[PDB]
């Protein structure tokens, strides 16, 4: 939808597990948060190793 | 209550720090929602470290 949320129609919010970290990881043990999809930018990430 | 099933062969030697973020220092990150005296939700994060 326009809020960057996954919905049916209906209109109800699709939920799932939240992602965290950089790159994001799935917190399977976390509560079933609403799934959203931001259209904002991936920040640059310095080389750490090579 | 929290019924946990762990894989017998999943060790954590990669890291020792925690701070609810050092993935390598643990094997499982689970969260149990609990209520305080006003019912305010709390995030019982539980870490299992082999």
């Amino acid at each position: 939808d326009e809020n960057r949320n996954l919905v049916n129609m209906q209109g109800m919010q699709l939920t799932g597990y939240p992602a965290t970290g950089t790159p994001p990881t799935i917190q399977q043990g976390a509560n079933p948060a609403p799934i959203t999809i931001p259209n904002t930018l991936m920040a640059a990430k310095s080389t750490t190793t090579a | 209550s929290m019924q946990i099933n762990l894989n017998s062969t999943d060790p954590v030697p990669s890291k020792t720090p925690f701070s609810v973020s050092d993935a390598d220092s643990y094997n499982k990150k689970g969260t149990v929602t609990v209520y305080d005296s006003q019912g305010n939700a709390h995030d019982m994060n539980v870490y299992f470290v082999k």
